[PDB]
């Protein structure tokens, strides 16, 4: 009779189980005792087509922790041991950010970052990109209040 | 004499003498505050455009001087129902000029194409269903390039002398954009420029920033009416500086 | 019992080296380097000592996985569609018998290492507990101290 | 006067052959034995043995057996200490300055003729401390040179060769600071030791990796005499070392 909307609610549950699909603390608690901001959080914006590149374009400084003055940072590092064995830090304007420079040459669902001309990264575009979280978190919020409102007509 | 006419909220004007006034802070009646000032002089003719797309012409010294509260536009125009004037333009009469719709649609015309003396003025720029008038954009180079930002983030640039001239109408398309989503707010002409084209865009997104090189300008440029280019992260823009040598 | 002591003591810091370079430290590289015909940067610097081992694996961060081609220009033909790899793939040009170690502009701390990424950017990569390099020369001295630990268990029982 | 290499074997035998263009390594030996060492000259200048106690000696080369036959022992006109193998070689002129050095870490700079001695039992030159050997000696082309020390260890020291005491015996001074308990166990010693101009190169072989030290790099080993050294990170059981001198 009508299964449109009992397809469409499996429809929203695998969209909400994909991104709010698993899945660091250490950074931010580092970040503001280095008085500055995630890289990612900085990138949180970003829509959901654009995630995926942005976080894969960045390579393993997506991690990176974001200061205004790179001097807050030095005080800190000796003996520094509570961390990731790779720690990024860029000094940048947490509010007005410029992005940092990179050769790419962008294939499907993937980069080539050319880092020297010995040297070339592949970054694949990942399910869960580290950035674009709160623009994932709003359309999980869309979908449950979409779900609901399926499921009184269901 | 050089005068600066000033446009409040509830649709006064008025004629202030000397460009060092300060509009914003002015007397406006109970209610009322300021929307737009323009710079011209005494002998220019000032034109309005109106929400739906129709100019008109007022001779300067026919206004009020701004130490009143001015005047209603009604005593002098007569718009259609519900629409209000968004615009002020006050140039020579060769000015060239760059009228558009935010549907994606527009046209090059001259300042004296907006001159219309009868008070119910001229239709100007037809607007596509839900669509608004884009702020007229002063083209100070035959030679500058029209850059063209949509909602949905993608750009195109092309010499804005390839851009047909018109009188009036609806005007081509200058980037293409579905119609059917124009007309539901789901795309559209979100900026729009003339600029020279050695020039450096610092577009703000946020708390990001993208910076467009004339590199990656050029990699935009293309033919006039097409898609064209789809840029990562440049939607919902807070802020564009133009760096023009 | 100057000797039993001795034995004991040295054969329990024999089990505490053991225990500590043989705690926990992908074979998807092992394949993709057979594949782009280049071999891992991790075994061309397995040679290196246990003491300059943490510092060589923080020194190269995150490029210490890289694959070491002798020709870049035979890998660009299998990047594309390439989904069964970690989402960074690091690519180094150079002779794998005869590698130059890469250029780095560091401020060496202990136990860890400050490199300048770019003019705005540095990398804080501290002092690995198991690094990655030097495996070939860290198994060798595994194997050393078992071979000596029998011969303390023998002693030991004997007195 | 006449052109000739002076031929050592292993067992210690020499023979004088003429012209400077032979196959020394293919040549006759006696059993067993082989070609250790040849070195080029004339004929009326001296030819200097260093033996492994660090004692020289000098013989004509006049009164040697030609390349002819397979040559005679060393020990016809040389008395060695007991246990004593001959090392080293050298025809340079008189006035020419050596580096002498023990992989102990000391060393003196001195001439040819220092080393020149026609006693049978020789002369004790370099005075070796315990369990030490002596190094390769060094001919200096320019006083104006840089000594470079490499240790087992890794260390990397250089300093202008001129600033090296000049003696004609025995132990030398400090070249590199190496603890004498650890040289004398084997546990760290002298592993190269270079003359070389200032702008030079080094590309050292290390296993699968390789590092070249561009004259900037070396600048940064630069100190003075006797300093225990710069650290290099992974510069231990070098392969082969690499020179390019302008």
């Amino acid at each position: 009779e009508r299964d449109e909307v009992g397809a469409r609610k499996n429809a929203v549950d695998e969209e909400i189980e994909r991104l709010s699909q698993p899945g660091d603390q250490r950074l931010n608690a580092l970040a503001e005792r280095f008085g500055g901001v995630l890289l990612s959080e900085i990138y949180d914006d970003v829509s959901l087509e654009d995630a995926p590149y942005f976080s894969a374009l960045y390579g393993p400084s997506r991690h990176a922790i974001v200061v205004p003055d790179l001097s807050q940072v030095t005080e800190h590092l000796e003996g520094l041991t509570d961390c990731p064995e790779d720690l990024y830090l860029i000094e940048g304007d947490p509010q007005s950010f410029d992005d940092s420079v990179f050769s790419v040459d962008e294939l499907e669902k993937a980069v080539v970052v050319k880092i020297a001309d010995r040297q070339w990264r592949y970054s694949r575009f990942p399910e869960v990109p580290l950035f674009g979280r709160a623009a994932r978190e709003s359309r999980i919020e869309s979908l449950h209040a979409e779900r609901e409102v399926l499921s009184e007509r269901f | 004499e050089p005068v600066t006419i000033v446009l409040s909220q509830m649709g006064w004007v008025r004629s202030a003498k000397g460009h060092d006034i300060d509009a914003p802070g002015l007397n406006y009646k109970a209610g009322d505050s300021f929307k737009a000032a323009v710079k011209g002089k005494s002998n220019q003719p000032v034109v309005f455009v109106d929400s739906t797309g129709r100019s008109y012409a007022i001779d300067p010294i026919t206004l009020p001087s701004a130490r009143g509260q001015g005047e209603p536009l009604t005593g002098k125009l007569t718009l259609p129902p519900g629409a209000t004037v968004d615009h002020m333009l006050m140039e020579s009469d060769d000015q060239k000029l760059l009228m558009a719709s935010d549907a994606g649609y527009g046209f090059v015309c001259t300042f004296n194409d907006l001159v219309a003396r009868n008070r119910a003025g001229k239709a100007l720029i037809t607007l596509p269903e839900n669509a608004h008038v884009m702020p007229p954009v002063v083209i100070e180079d035959a030679s500058d390039m029209l850059l063209a930002i949509t909602q949905a983030g993608r750009m195109l640039m092309f010499p804005v002398s390839d851009l047909p001239q018109l009188s009036k109408g609806k005007g081509n398309k200058i980037i293409n954009i579905p119609s059917a989503e124009a007309a539901r707010g789901e795309d559209g002409l979100a900026q729009l420029y003339v600029l020279p084209p050695q020039s450096t865009l610092t577009i703000h997104v946020g708390k990001r920033k993208i910076k467009l090189r004339p590199e990656e300008l050029q990699k935009v440029t293309g033919e006039r009416g097409r898609r064209g280019t789809l840029m990562r992260g440049l939607q919902r823009i807070d802020r564009v500086e133009i760096d023009s040598p």
